[PDB]
């Protein structure tokens, strides 16, 4: 079954040129595969920038360009602008009126400086310690790189236990927010010296710790 | 080009039911074209569903769907329908219609619908339980302390949190909800406030989940430690 | 017996204010000769010069000026090149379609006559000059049946001769003959005609394009039950095609060592590296170019751009596999045409042009001394067409019918089960034809 592979994510700076590719498992992507290129800003529907390997629509910005680069299809952004931060999908034509999409590339355009997340960890409320306690609330706020990794510790390392982490969301700031929630039974909560929430953004970890004993 | 496609409004469904999404094509001739359909699960990629011919009512379907999907055209209303039977949870997605512009190819993706969000869930439309997130006893710090409340386990997604019946806006951040394994949402609203105020000035979070017409006010107080 | 009844062929039996649509600096010699012959039968000639790939909207508004018009001749396909590119780019195809569309918009209610230069060849002594102009004939045949009012007919003329025009044209445009598919020559004038037909073994490897899909799938397993040694099935999907697994197994059973390859027949390279990959031990002996086109709709909206783009596999695949086998000795070079090029039915405008090319290429191949076969198929295996005369042929019935067509080594055999009583009345309902006369 044909698989079409794009780079999961790529980062470019304003003015930079970046080049996305679209390969197929079954062989050389070539212009009989009628490659399309689509752009999906968040919240929106796909807009189509390229059809028929290299053809532009009137609404396609000049700075976008479709090509065959050695066995894959390629979209090339030249002099990138903040407004090109988007997901880009390629689509290929096979066989019996089949079409198969690539997984997408998350193209990030760096529009401000790196900003580390603020992290606020709340323990279970004494009132939420009703039937089953649970809910350690980790709140993550203000971080230009809209991407973080969350890792819960219990002295040791729980992860398995109900960890539910939000996707990142844009703030008024134009920085990003996220939340993570650890679900426990209250005996599980009481049973440890401490619990820690470890947010890691762009290589560096921020961390908060609460202790089921003292405030 | 000036062909638009406008889709049916949002749909919410339970497992085992059906959904018929519409795609009306205004702004150009309708007859000599295949409408193609594509879906996208929350924060995942575009996947190809199939195409219906507006010319001779022919259909090619994505194998993984065959027997569950039916695509139709109403030359009369100038609209295409996509219908998905026996839905289960992983059928949650935004569904898109696409076709050529005004003198373009038969099977094409140049023009897009705006999308229809279809949610399938075991649901049971419940009201949220809100708990206080008491502020820290810890250091005066840089003079602030965070307090909030936790709005746990509500169904239909929209919920609203004000502070001091709207009077307190400075330093409120309320976080987009997390969707649990249980099909339910929790979210948190936090306020940063001056720690000199803690135990003179009062804070009540007013949470409103109108799909359960549940208005709850929670006084969040300092701890007794 | 059985097959003979559904076997036919084209012959050319002898029977006998205006605008001139022309490109700037093209046909000049043939335009002045056309104007002379036209006013010589009482009608004012005025030139309608056309821009390369004309926007139908601007041409519609230039026709809403000229005033009452009694007819229009087209020299777009006359004195034309094919700048070393895709065969169905051809400006004159894109512009006959946008011309017809624009007349219908401007509401002239006068017909259009397209002339072509050695596009047809009236028997195996003449040659087909450029197989692409054949597309004009295909599409032109399906414009007739979709909009009689606007289509006069086609008229083929020796490469660069104005002479044959000068005498006859007067007649052809006003003549009550009801001939719409004419060929002017030195030895008189000829009409296009449908007639019934009179009463091989595979070697080395034989390649089939579309071989992983249906039709090609039946050709692949027919070629094996007829005892083929080695089968190379190619397609964009190749092995990853649905049921490509159960296909090789099904005819590996029938004494055929077959291999399924991914290949884009449209790309000169992708096929070169496919042809260089066949073992020296098992050389390439025959090809069956069955790669499909899929483009429905009406000539209302259909453009040269849409046709060219949707037909590459069939068309570029032909022009590629021809190009890369011309200097190799192979048994059969079988192109799959269809009834869309043969007579052409409403809504087959997207199929006619491509198969017209295939029709031309076989002719101009056996012309040049190469073993070509351009089978014009009717319908095949698994409602609006079963009623209008044409009925489906079983796979084996069609294939066996090909078996003889190669034995005879005929160039352009038609192969189609047609219940004639309904078909004639369904084909003539809106516009009288003189094509089926000799049945």
């Amino acid at each position: 079954q044909t698989v079409v592979i794009q780079e999961p994510s790529l980062t470019v700076s304003p003015g930079g040129t970046v080049t996305l590719t679209c390969g197929s498992s079954t062989g050389a992507v070539t212009s009989g595969h009628y490659p399309y290129w689509f752009q999906q800003k968040p919240g929106q529907a796909p807009r189509t920038l390229i059809y028929d390997t290299s053809n532009k629509h009137s609404w396609t910005p000049a700075r976008f360009s479709g090509s065959l680069l050695g066995g894959k299809a390629a979209l090339t952004l030249s002099g990138a602008q903040p407004e090109d931060e988007a997901e880009y999908y390629c689509l290929l034509s096979y066989s019996g009126a089949l079409w198969v999409f690539g997984g997408g590339t998350k193209l990030t355009v760096l529009g401000q400086p790196k900003a580390a997340p603020s992290v606020t960890l709340f323990p279970p409320s004494s009132e939420e310690l009703q039937a089953n306690k649970a809910t350690l609330v980790c709140l993550i706020s203000d971080f230009y790189p809209g991407a973080v990794t969350v890792a819960w510790k219990a002295d040791s390392s729980p992860v398995k236990a109900g960890v539910e982490t939000t996707t990142p969301s844009k703030q008024s700031n134009n920085k990003y927010a996220a939340s993570s929630y650890l679900s426990l039974t209250p005996e599980q909560w009481k049973s440890r010296k401490s619990y820690s929430c470890q947010v890691t953004h762009e290589g560096s970890t921020v961390e908060k710790t609460v202790a089921p004993a003292e405030c | 080009a000036e062909v638009q496609l406008v889709q049916s409004g949002a749909e919410v469904k339970k497992p085992g039911s059906s959904v018929k999404v519409s795609c009306k094509a205004s702004g150009g001739t309708f007859s000599s074209y295949a409408i193609s359909w594509v879906r996208q699960a929350p924060g995942q990629g575009l996947e190809w569903m199939g195409w219906i011919s507006a010319y001779n009512g022919n259909t090619n379907y994505a194998q993984k769907l065959q027997g569950r999907v039916t695509m139709t055209t109403d030359t009369s209303t100038s609209t295409a329908y996509m219908e998905l039977r026996s839905l289960r949870s992983d059928d949650t997605a935004v569904y898109y219609c696409a076709r050529a512009p005004n003198y373009g190819d038969y099977v094409a993706f140049d023009i897009w619908g705006q999308g229809t969000t279809v949610t399938v869930s075991s649901a049971s439309t419940k009201g949220p339980s809100v708990f206080p997130l008491a502020p820290s006893s810890k250091s005066t710090s840089g003079g602030t302390a965070a307090l909030g409340c936790l709005v746990k386990d509500y169904f239909p997604e929209p919920v609203t949190v004000s502070w001091n019946s709207g009077a307190l806006t400075s330093g409120v951040h309320t976080f987009p909800a997390v969707l649990q394994s249980s099909g339910l949402y929790s979210l948190s609203s936090v306020v940063t406030v001056p720690s000199s105020s803690l135990g003179t000035q009062t804070y009540i979070c007013n949470v409103n989940h109108k799909p359960s017409n549940t208005k709850v006010d929670k006084k969040v107080e300092p701890k007794s430690c | 017996d059985e097959v003979s009844a559904l076997r036919y062929r084209i012959e050319w039996r002898p029977t006998g204010t205006w605008l001139v649509a022309k490109y700037a600096g093209t046909a000049d010699e043939t335009s002045t000769a056309a104007r002379e012959a036209l006013e010589s039968a009482g009608a004012r000639v005025r030139e309608l010069v056309v821009d390369a790939r004309c926007g139908r909207d601007e041409l519609a508004e230039r026709l809403r000026s000229v005033g009452e018009v009694a007819g229009v001749l087209s020299l777009l396909a006359v004195d034309e090149a094919e700048p070393e590119e895709a065969p169905l780019a051809l400006a004159s195809l894109a512009d006959t379609l946008s011309l017809v569309q624009a007349m219908v918009s401007a509401e002239l209610g006068c017909p259009l006559w397209t002339v072509t230069e050695s596009a047809v060849a009236t028997g195996p002594f003449e040659r087909v000059r450029n197989a692409a102009h054949g597309a004009l004939w295909g599409v032109g045949r399906v414009i007739a049946l979709e909009n009689p009012a606007v289509w006069g007919g086609l008229v083929d003329v020796p490469a660069g001769s104005v002479a044959e025009l000068a005498r006859h044209l007067a007649a052809v445009v006003s003549g009550g003959a009801g001939e719409d598919q004419l060929a002017l020559r030195a030895d008189g004038v000829y009409g296009r005609r449908w007639v019934r037909a009179a009463a091989w073994k595979p070697t080395g490897t034989v390649l089939v394009t579309g071989g992983t899909g249906g039709v090609g799938g039946q050709i692949a397993r027919w070629l094996a039950r007829r005892g083929a040694p080695h089968l190379l099935l190619v397609s964009r999907s190749g092995p990853d095609a649905d049921g490509a697994g159960e296909l090789v197994a099904e005819l590996e059973a029938l004494g055929a060592r077959t291999t399924v390859a991914a290949c884009d027949v449209t790309d000169r390279e992708s096929v070169r590296e496919l042809l260089g990959g066949i073992g020296d031990d098992v050389p390439l002996s025959a090809v069956f170019h069955a790669a499909a086109t899929l483009d429905d709709g009406t000539v209302d909206t259909l453009t040269g751009e849409r046709i060219e783009r949707a037909s590459r596999a069939k068309v570029l695949g032909a022009r590629n596999l021809h190009e890369l086998t011309r200097e190799l000795d192979l048994t059969a070079f079988v192109l799959f045409s269809s009834f869309a090029s043969a007579f052409g039915a409403p809504g087959l405008g997207g199929y006619a042009p491509g198969n017209a090319y295939l029709d031309g290429l076989a002719q101009q191949r056996r012309s040049d001394g190469l073993p070509a076969t351009a089978v014009a198929w009717g319908t095949w295996a698994g409602d609006r067409f079963r009623r209008h005369g044409v009925i489906e042929m079983p796979p084996e019935t069609a294939c066996r019918a090909l078996q003889n067509a190669l034995d005879r080594a005929e160039v352009c055999p038609i192969v189609i089960d047609v219940r004639w009583d309904r078909f004639l009345l369904a084909y003539t309902a809106q516009r009288p034809t003189r094509l089926f006369d000799e049945i």
